[PDB]
């Protein structure tokens, strides 16, 4: 594909943000929980109807220990996708955090707040609960890696924004 | 040391200016763009 | 290139900014290995103490803009770290280095159009130095930088950037990065100087000529509003300025209503004239922008992105000006239009078809319909002097819910690690709690006057009966919304309503034609038919009618019917269950007789889950029946088809083992086994007879099923595992463990389980679980066993040592290698530890010191998992095991002086450990827990066999000889200060966490030989104090 | 008998 354009995936560690990327890439879900060292740079593609649209995504690691150059991995980033775990509130009390080192880099870019770990029946962050969103107009979605609940919607919301197609869709190819 | 700088500071500004602001004073007759116009059009 | 790449490493000869260029290109322009290979060069650069000294070139010769923000990082590492222990030259080097560069860079506006990153780092780094020098040290920063302001509009713009940055990392996210004593001084000190960089907001707002530089100023009062003292917000013309030079015009709208939405969310009771003119200014100045007659729809869906945010900004505003100051807008009589026309332009934001904008504007709905509820529950008649300001504009409301409702269920097909694709129900989404609150508000408004919610759903009935509306999604909604107000009338006019629209559905659905079209209106009919079962329950014969005519739809090829009409029966099955097996008037037999004898004829073309969902409601209806030879009678007739099937494959097996490898009778295991765990849950307890007729049959296949897939995996490698038939043969040990611990939960006799269900599982499973290979064993058996152990507790403490000695030696040695493989297994094994702990302490009693001691390793390996379930799991366990030994002090002495010091230093371990925060809430307590068991002399004996000496004393020496050998960068004073609040907070659980927070920060920093940041004295008085407290209690 | 006897025995 020709229109590539440079996702940031940031949050706190254990959330599922290598699971999440690794399902689009291969369509297998990790059980496993092996801690990302540093970044690791995926490149994802979908064919929407307008055409193939490529995400190089930049999977951060949300250990303090495994950072590295962490506020150097969003330079000239176009789009992000901050997630939390809906099974544990620290994550989502740490989602300000994320959002004013995303910000203080990259200005005006698409940001979707995914909540992830939705199947499992002990949610302790709640629906109501979930008000971040708003004063900062970022998007929103409960999605899900191992059930794959609301898999492409983060991917086809940024898409959205990045073109400037709202009747833009996803088509299997 | 690092990098003995000869570069101006927030000290040496202030001194050199007086409490007088060097912005405008709202020239008569100064509206931003657009001033008033619908949200939708 | 490796060797070239890796030789920024050498720190002998000067810098080489070329590599260094062509390193950063690499990592911010690399395809593959390239780029990790400059990742990991870049990083190791980064933390190789003395690199700092480097920067100084970086930012000098370099001209890629990618470098000089890595040797930024740099410096901003350094200046974190390593502050109080660099030379004061070498700081005031520094200081005056940074400030001259943002002079220097920030009087351009080239430079600063241009990079807007560089410059962004720069003031970061400039927070960083006041954060640890401010005013200490450069007591006149603010004078100075706001007397800077005056010298050009482009320093005025990154002075007020410098400002906002130095607010939110004082007030904003302060907490975790600054100790409490630290971050009070700063706050106190910002506040105190804080009337002097007001004055020059209040001068750029109302003086400048210069759109980036007012805006940067309203950008920074924004955040500001979060914090000032409300004097420098009610008692000035800051409401007055933001309404009428900036809300009107286009580029100041969007930030200009942040700061009116964050004006007017505080509630304080001294300033009420001020929000009543925030807001008829507000909406005065809102609907000469925003007209009345807009079509916020269609405007909205073909918009910009400005206007857009705009209309969620106004949702915003509205809602929380409404929320909070509805009571103030209402006393006054003559705002009563100003009101209205504010819940018009509610009412016209709610139609726009963003979910985010019409949730927050259904949450003030919502709050609207409670609060009106609240105040009287009772219809419409006098009326409550609250709802009569309401009534003109509360069917518009009802409109609206009617209009907009929420799909109820969400259906997911959802494949297995097995393949097995199913329907999941989402139970606790976004969606649902989206319907959940549209139910509410219209149940409420409905209680309010029912008769207006009647007439508007009839209205919109008549409209798809004539057509001039119809659709799928209309009638779809309506029927959500009929379905919705379920209960909120009395039963007589929910009888009649009910009649009038399943007649009016019933006229409609021989209307339309064609199949899909009778599909759906026969869905949407029987979907409120189930949403009334009081309906149903009262008559009879239409009950039957509705029953019959879900069983004609069985044998519907079309899509989706069955599958409607399996959900339609379940539900009417569980909320009618009582008037099956009661014979009724005019009926000769139980309708549960009826459905027994012709169920195959039922059944036969359902798909195979279709027929579990079939057996779970048929299931619901024998467990109303409270006769208990009529149960077993009726019991034993429902499972005669499966029965059958079973009995024939296990008669067939007996001949020879080997048919049990076919592919086909190991799925009719399957589908058999899963119908047995539907019908189980469904019944409950009278289940036994059939659980007791197949236990022994199904724990024999158990385990030729397992040996079978050990014998396969040990002979040809995991590989296998993904396999069809290693496939079925997993699935039909999982489903027989399912039906097993399914009943066992749902069983009232433990004494008769104990003695009966449990002694085969050890034979059967455990020991084939202890023979299988480590790839071949089922994680499940670990957690089926937990299951057990919760409910039958002091009735299995016998068995204990068995079940360890069969599964805990083989899963401990299976994951105590790592923290990553075998997560299940990991999760499970932890999972039944911590029940037996719970359940079945006294068998911890039984089991040999050695196996004690294993048991305690375990639990400390738990909560060392950078896993949150397993490390949250193990906390667990080790706090209830302290609250177990601590009531039996006869051994609570020599488990104290087993374990008490090697709890406390792996609990200190961990709790020093970034990677472990998550956890502090629990860390805050088994600590406190331990600290205050020795505050109160409950160790009477002394935990140092050297020569008895106060555990008090004992205990602070230890402690802080382990924080000193673990961070020696420590000073003694600061460490003996935590050892005294971990002493004296130890009944204070919040307090306490706050003291680890800010022991974490201190851990991070090499404070040297300075005491500024220390405040020794605040902290010692602020733990007297807490002493005092705690004696006092 | 609360438990029946095992007609398929797996040695
Ligand atoms: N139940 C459930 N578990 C999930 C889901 N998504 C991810 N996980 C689990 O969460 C664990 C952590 O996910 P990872 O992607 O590996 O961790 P990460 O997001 O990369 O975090 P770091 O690597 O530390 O930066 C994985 O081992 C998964 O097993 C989910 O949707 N449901
Ligand atoms: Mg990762």
């Amino acid at each position: 594909p020709q229109v590539q354009f440079k996702l940031v995936l940031v949050g706190d560690g254990g959330t599922g943000k290598t699971t999440f990327v690794k399902r689009h890439l291969t369509g297998e879900f990790e059980k496993k929980y092996v801690a990302t060292l540093g970044v690791e740079v995926h490149p994802l593609v979908f064919h929407t109807n307008r055409g193939p649209i490529k995400f190089n995504v930049w999977d951060t690691a949300g250990l303090e220990k495994f950072g590295g150059l962490r506020d150097g991995y969003y330079i000239q980033a176009q789009c992000a996708i901050i997630m939390f775990d809906v099974t544990s509130r620290v994550t989502y009390k740490n989602v300000p955090n994320w959002h004013r080192d995303l910000v203080r880099v990259c200005e005006n870019i698409p940001i979707v707040l995914c909540g992830n770990k939705v199947d499992i029946k002990d949610r302790k962050v709640k629906a109501k609960s979930i008000v971040f969103h708003r004063k900062k107009n970022l998007q929103y979605y409960d999605i899900s890696a191992k059930s794959n609940y609301n898999f492409e919607k983060p991917f086809l919301w940024l898409a959205r924004k990045l073109i400037g197609d709202p009747n833009l869709e996803f088509v299997a190819m | 040391g690092f990098g003995s700088s000869t570069g101006l500071s927030f000290a040496d500004l202030a001194s050199s200016n007086s409490g007088d602001f060097a912005f405008g004073s709202k020239d008569k007759n100064f509206q931003w763009a657009n001033t008033g116009a619908a949200v939708f059009g | 290139a490796d060797h070239a790449a890796r030789q920024l490493l050498d720190f002998s000869q000067k810098l080489d900014i070329n590599l260094l260029d062509n390193v950063v290109n690499c990592l911010y322009h690399g395809e593959g290995a390239q780029q990790r290979m400059a990742q990991e060069v870049l990083t190791h650069l980064k933390e190789h103490p003395d690199a700092w000294t480097r920067v100084d070139t970086i930012l000098e010769f370099s001209q890629n803009m990618n470098t000089k923000y890595y040797g930024l990082q740099i410096l901003e590492n350094v200046i974190k770290t390593r502050w109080k222990i660099l030379p004061r030259n070498q700081c005031e080097g520094i200081k005056k280095y940074v400030v001259g560069l943002i002079i220097k860079t920030s009087s351009d506006p080239t430079c600063v159009e241009k990079e807007k990153v560089y410059i962004g780092k720069l003031n970061m780094i400039l927070v960083q130095i006041l954060k640890q020098e401010w005013p200490k040290h450069w007591p006149t920063f603010i004078s100075d930088i706001v007397g800077a302001s005056r010298t050009s509009e482009s320093l005025c713009q990154n002075n007020m950037v410098i400002l906002k940055l130095l607010s939110e990392e004082v007030f904003d996210f302060s907490s975790g990065q600054i100790t409490q004593v630290k971050s009070k001084h700063l706050k106190d000190s910002m506040c105190n100087e804080f009337s002097q960089i007001f004055q020059l907001c209040q001068f750029v707002m109302e003086n400048s000529q210069n759109a980036p530089l007012v805006h940067a100023t309203l950008e920074t009062l924004l955040r500001f509003l979060n914090w000032i003292p409300l004097g420098y917000i009610f008692e000035t013309k800051l409401i007055s300025t933001l309404i009428y030079k900036f809300l009107n015009v286009p580029m100041f709208r969007n930030v200009s209503l942040k700061c009116l939405t964050e004006i007017a969310g505080v509630s304080v009771s001294q300033y009420e004239e001020q929000f009543v003119t925030l807001f008829t200014l507000t909406m005065m100045q809102l609907k000469q922008m925003l007209p009345l007659n807009t079509n916020i729809r269609l405007a909205y869906s073909n918009g910009k992105d400005d206007e857009q945010n705009f209309i969620q900004n106004l949702s915003l505003f509205l809602c929380t000006f409404l929320k909070e100051h509805d009571q103030l807008i209402e006393k006054r009589l003559n705002l009563r239009e100003t009101l209205m026309e504010a819940l018009h332009y509610m009412l016209l934001v709610s139609e726009v078809e963003e979910t985010e904008i019409f949730k927050i504007c259904l949450e003030y709905w919502n709050h609207l319909a409670a609060e009106l509820y609240r105040e009287s529950p009772f219809s419409t008649s006098d009326v409550p002097p609250r709802r009569q300001l309401y009534l003109p504009m509360l069917f518009k409301v009802r409109l609206l819910m009617v209009s907009r409702m929420a799909k109820p269920e969400e259906v997911l097909v959802v494949e297995n690690d097995q393949g097995e694709v199913v329907r999941e129900f989402m139970k606790d989404t976004d969606s649902i709690n989206l319907y959940k609150n549209m139910r509410e508000t219209l149940v409420y408004l409905t209680h309010l006057d029912y008769v207006d919610t009647e007439r508007i759903m009839t209205e919109k009935l008549h409209n798809q009966v004539n057509g001039t509306e119809w659709s799928w999604k209309n009638l779809n909604t309506l029927c959500w919304a009929i379905g919705s107000i379920s209960g909120a009338m009395h039963e007589e006019d929910e009888k009649r309503f009910l009649v009038t629209v399943i007649k009016d559905l019933l006229g409609l659905c021989e209307q339309k034609r064609g199949k899909d079209n009778k599909a759906i209106i026969a869905s949407n009919i029987m979907y409120i038919v189930g949403q009334y079962p009081r309906f149903l329950r009262a008559h009879w014969k239409f009950l039957k009618t509705v029953v019959n005519k879900l069983f004609e739809f069985m044998h519907e090829t079309h899509d989706g019917v069955q599958d409607m009409a399996c959900d339609t029966f379940i539900k009417i099955a569980q909320k009618c269950r009582r008037h099956f097996v009661q014979v009724q008037v005019g009926e000769v037999m139980p309708f549960i007789d009826e459905i027994l004898n012709n169920i195959n004829t039922i059944i036969c073309d359902l798909q195979p889950q279709q027929v579990h969902t079939f057996y779970e409601a048929v299931g619901y209806m024998i467990g109303a029946q409270t006769d208990q030879t009529v149960q077993e009678h009726l019991i034993e007739k429902y499972m005669l088809l499966p029965n059958q099937v079973w009995d024939s494959i296990i008669q067939q097996a007996t001949k020879n083992v080997d048919i049990l490898k076919d592919p086909e009778t190991v799925k009719q295991l399957g589908s058999i086994l899963k119908t047995n765990v539907r019908a189980c849950k469904a019944v409950g307890h009278p289940f036994v007879i059939q659980l007791g007729r197949i236990y022994l049959d199904m724990l024999n296949v158990y385990k030729c099923l397992s040996e079978n897939i050990s014998a396969a995996i040990q002979a040809n490698g995991e590989m296998v595992t993904k396999q069809p038939l290693i496939r079925s043969m997993r699935t039909v040990k999982r489903e027989t463990l399912k039906l097993i611990s399914g009943w066992v939960s749902r069983s009232n006799d433990p004494q008769m389980v104990a003695e009966n269900f449990v002694p085969p599982l050890l034979d059967a499973v455990l020991i084939d679980y202890q023979r299988n290979v480590p790839a071949a064993r089922e994680p499940e058996v670990l957690s089926t066993m937990a299951i057990i152990v919760n409910k039958l507790g002091g009735h299995i403490t016998a068995e204990i040592p068995q079940i360890f000695d069969a599964v805990f030696e083989c899963t401990l040695n299976m994951i105590n290698k790592d923290f990553e493989e075998y997560p299940e297994h990991r999760t499970n094994f932890f999972l039944l530890l911590q029940a037996v702990n719970s359940h079945c302490f006294p068998a911890f009693l039984a089991i040999p010191p050695t196996q004690f001691k294993l048991v305690l390793d375990s639990i400390i390996w738990a909560f060392k998992h950078t896993m949150r379930n397993v490390a949250d799991t193990g906390l667990q366990i080790l706090f209830t095991l302290l609250q177990n030994v601590a009531q039996e002090e006869a051994a609570a002495q020599s488990f104290y002086q087993t374990y008490f010091c090697d709890i406390l230093q792996h609990i200190f371990s961990v709790v020093t450990d970034t990677s472990h925060t998550a956890g502090l809430t629990m860390h805050a307590s088994i600590l406190a827990y331990m600290f205050n068991l020795v505050e109160e002399g409950k160790i009477s004996t002394s935990l140092n066999p050297g020569n008895p000496v106060n555990n008090q004393i004992f205990l602070q020496e230890y402690v802080a000889n382990l924080l000193k050998s673990a961070f020696p960068h420590l000073q003694d004073a600061q460490v003996k200060l935590f050892v005294t609040g971990l002493f004296s907070l130890n009944q204070d659980i919040p307090a306490f966490k706050e003291h680890l927070r800010d022991f974490l920060v201190q851990i991070k920093e090499f404070a040297g030989e300075d005491t500024s940041d220390l405040f020794l004295e605040e902290r010692e008085i602020a733990l007297r104090q807490a002493d005092e407290e705690k004696h006092k209690r | 008998a609360v438990v029946s006897p095992p007609k398929f025995v797996f040695g």
